[PDB]
RNA sequence: CGCGACCUCAGAUCAGACGUGGCGACCCGCUGAAUUUAAGCAUAUUAGUCAGCGGAGGAGAAGAAACUAACCAGGAUUCCCUCAGUAACGGCGAGUGAACAGGGAAGAGCCCAGCGCCGAAUCCCCGCCCCGCGGCGGGGCGCGGGACAUGUGGCGUACGGAA
């Protein structure tokens, strides 16, 4: 005793399962091939980068094309255990990404820049 | 054209034969490979007769020969039957069987 | 100063990952001082990280597989890659036990009726 | 006028490069590859051009997976095993 | 209501049963047992049941 | 038994019964789609006949083709040449429809394969078959030695081929006086052979 | 043309960095038959008809 | 006014597997011309050929007579010689064109439906134990499920078979 109250039959939700898989697909998930010391190549240590540095305290830094702003914000925080105040990054026409990390007034990027070697 | 009595003539080139010319430059070749597999197989069956089973007297159809006696297929079920010997043992035995020989005569 | 496998292979796996990362320093100062132009024996050595990080990651991924295959050994189901891969055709056989299969026909005829072993004019 | 006058507006492109076989082919309007048929299936492949043909077959290529399954079959397809230690 | 078409089929299969001439040997099955007699036979059948796993 | 009555009673097509049947059974299947799978066989005499068995494994599928012979796929005219080939309405295909179908079933079922087929019943325009088909990588079909055969990659896509039943017909190859074509492999063959110049090394 | 997309600007990198000439030291090999690159690309001529 | 079986029919990122595409010298199934010849040209010829489509293997196809023959008969299929540029086809013109037998290479035969007998005696999947597991099998223990009576398995198929 169900009255049809619409002329249309709409198709039924019957009950679906989620996956329950007998084996994985992989044995094991794949290591990440994006880590700290792969996400940032090399620094750049040209005139135009070095006063980039000593005016602007900021950072010059060559990234993956894969890489993101987040990224090389926290791969920096990371390796160097400083903060960064934001990033900007561009594409050379060469194939590498350029990063220009500009850092927190508190830390001083001409000592970081002596820490890490470049000057 | 013809000329002062040739004899009428009419290959059969009319077709592309040249890409279907079939070469034999390869006979000695398959006749070394079947002399080697003749040669593997009788090694391979050692106290058997390397020519194989036994094949029965048969005669010629089509009156042309009407006289000449060959090989035949296999014997006949009737001719085991009369030699009191069982066709499928036979075959395990080395005799040639055959199940649609006739005999008339 | 050279990183061998003969070495890698008994070490633990934190020690492994610790070796790694320290490699991994290195690799990028390596390349600082590559940049900074430094010196011939500081550039020759870039290779020579990069091979000892290769040599690592190898030791650890084939020590990882190698207990992942031997967990997996003898449970019906296997992930596809501790299956063998032999070819694609070639996995697509018979089991090896239905192709000796046979039939009851075939299995009593093959018994009431073998091949014998014969010779002539004797 | 339908010479070098008309050789000057050639400004806007219809052939992209095609992200299958790699040449500039595929047509922009039609969505379609002319060199290999992207949106199709199947490979594109004429018996008529011989040379075309040849350009791009199974050798022309780095054959990554080839050689490696021509070396295991002349080695015999074992897999699961190494050669005894020192 | 617009129904499936697997429903609209089995419906009119059995109006055109309902509706064509049927012959007889098809019609035949039409005459089924009535319900006292089905339950006696199948009371009488419940001991003869074939046995089972 | 019942299977040789079922099949009296399926010979004996132009009776009232059977013609109700057929009827009743291409209204049906016209009414339904092109290709489905049906659950049982329609004629369980002709499916163990033709080799379908009630396993685990077995497939058949219920295949309508549109009837009609096949015009020539050109436009309006424009049949250019002599004309000898200017023919395009009055045209008939090679193979039958009923290995049109088998083809059919085959392209849409790529994992299974494809064993033979039947008659079930024919409209003005369409044509009906089942069309039986086995899956290769089915345990109970695997293990079994009779049925195994098909498990080979010999036999992928018979009826591509035209290795099964309906396309072997095609082929027009048989023993005998009657053809004296595809003596050899097939008909190609035959003519590869008849027309190949044997050049000996000593002529 | 200021508005690329990435796929033509990184074939356009890599068209780049390809152009630059043989190094000095590749000529004193051994086995060396090569004397100039012969695949330069002026961007005047030989246009790249991307 | 619902519940419980069955037949048809859908949803699943349900559990486990399978096909897609490439190469394509050889092969199989379709479609398929015109240059050329006929001193023109329309049937014919080029030609079941080029081009086009689909499908596999290391070979493929074919294959154990609804055969050939008319003889005192032969006896699966495939390949070579010969039959033979023959019988035969063709504006009987150009041209096209086999097969039987014979001699060799090789040689291996078989299985179902039906008819019938056996308690479905059959098969698939999941759990546990032992062997072994890099082409996932064998045995045992499971009132654990499913498929199957709209027919699985053993005997049995034209050379007869069963009791
Ligand atoms: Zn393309």
């Amino acid at each position: 005793k169900k009255i049809r109250t619409s002329p249309t039959f709409r198709r039924p939700k019957t009950l679906r399962l989620r996956r329950q898989p007998k084996y994985p697909r992989k044995s094991a998930p794949r290591r990440n091939k994006l880590d700290h010391y792969a996400i940032i190549k090399f620094p750049l240590t040209t005139e135009s980068a070095m006063k980039k540095i000593e005016d602007n305290n900021t950072l010059v830094f060559i990234v993956d094309v894969k890489a993101n702003k987040h990224q090389i914000k926290q791969a920096v925080k990371k390796l160097y255990d400083i903060d960064v105040a934001k990033v900007n990054t561009l594409i050379r026409p060469d194939g590498e990404k350029k990063a220009y990390v500009r850092l927190a007034p508190d830390y001083d990027a001409l000592d970081v820049a002596n820490k890490i070697g470049i000057i | 054209a013809p000329s002062r009595n040739g004899m009428i003539l009419k290959p059969h080139f009319h077709k592309d034969w040249q890409r279907r010319v079939a070469t034999w430059f390869n006979q000695p070749a398959r006749k070394i490979r079947r002399r080697k597999a003749r040669q593997a197989r009788a090694r391979r069956i050692a106290p058997r007769p390397a020519s194989g089973p036994l094949r029965p007297i048969v005669r010629c159809p089509t009156v042309r020969y009407h006289t000449k006696v060959r090989a035949g297929r296999g014997f006949s079920l009737e001719e085991l039957r009369v030699a009191g010997i069982h066709k499928k043992v036979a075959r395990t035995i080395g005799i040639s069987v055959d199940p649609r020989r006739r005999n008339k005569s | 100063a050279k990183i061998k496998a003969r070495d890698l292979r008994g070490k633990k796996k934190e020690e492994l990952l610790k070796q790694l990362d320290d490699l991994k320093v290195e690799l990028s100062q390596l390349r600082v001082a590559k940049v900074t132009g430094g010196a011939a024996s500081k550039l020759s050595k870039i290779r020579v990280v990069r091979k000892s990080i290769a040599r690592v990651l190898t030791v650890i991924n084939q020590t990882q597989k190698e207990n992942l295959r031997k967990f997996y050994k003898g449970k019906k189901y296997k992930p596809l890659d501790l299956r063998p891969k032999k070819t694609r055709a070639m996995r697509r056989r018979l089991n090896k036990h239905e192709e000796s299969l046979k039939t009851k026909k075939q299995q009593r005829k093959e018994r009431l009726y073998p091949l014998r072993k014969y010779a002539v004019k004797a | 006028t339908k010479g070098t006058s008309s050789f000057g507006k050639r400004r806007n492109k219809t052939h992209t490069l095609c992200r299958r076989c790699g040449s500039k082919a595929y047509h922009l309007q039609k969505s379609t590859c002319g060199k290999c048929g992207y949106p199709a299936k199947r490979k594109r492949k004429y018996n008529w051009s011989a040379k075309a043909k040849r350009r791009n077959t199974t050798g022309t290529g780095r054959m990554r997976h080839l050689k490696i399954v021509y070396r295991r079959f002349r080695h015999g397809f074992r897999e699961g095993t190494t050669p005894k230690p020192k | 209501v617009k129904w499936p078409r697997y429903i609209r089929l089995q419906r009119q299969r059995a109006i055109l049963y309902k509706r064509l001439k049927v012959p007889p040997a098809i019609n035949q099955f039409t005459q089924v047992l009535d319900r006292q007699t089905a339950t006696q036979l199948l009371k009488l059948a419940h001991k003869y049941r074939p046995e089972t796993k | 038994g019942a299977y040789k009555y079922i099949q009296e009673l399926w010979r004996k097509k132009q009776s009232d019964v059977m013609r109700f049947l057929l009827r009743v059974r291409c209204w049906q299947y016209r009414q339904l789609s092109a290709l489905h799978r049906a659950p049982r066989p329609t004629r369980p005499d002709k499916a163990r006949r033709l080799g379908y068995k009630a396993k685990q494994g077995y497939v058949i599928y219920r295949i309508r083709v549109r009837r009609g012979g096949r015009k020539r796929p050109v436009p309006k005219g424009a049949t250019y040449g002599k004309p000898v080939h200017h023919g395009v309405n009055q045209l008939k295909f090679a193979r039958s429809l009923q290995s049109v179908a088998e083809e059919r079933a085959g392209r849409h079922c790529g994992a299974l394969r494809v064993l033979n087929s039947y008659w079930v019943g024919e409209d003005s325009t369409y044509k009906f078959f089942e069309v039986i088909l086995i899956d290769p990588f089915h345990k109970a079909i695997r293990r079994n030695p009779d049925t195994q055969w098909i498990t080979k990659p010999v036999h992928k896509h018979r009826e591509m081929r035209g290795l099964t039943s309906a396309g072997r017909k095609s082929r027009g190859l048989g023993k005998g006086h009657k053809f004296h074509h595809t003596i050899g492999g097939s008909r190609r063959a035959a003519w590869r052979r008849r027309n190949t110049l044997q050049l000996h090394r000593y002529r | 043309s200021s508005h690329k997309t990435f796929r033509i600007k990184r074939f356009l990198a890599k068209k780049q960095k390809q152009n630059r000439p043989i190094p000095q030291w590749i000529r004193m090999k051994t086995g060396n038959k090569i004397r100039y690159n012969s695949k330069r690309r002026h961007w005047r001529r030989t246009k790249l008809g991307l």
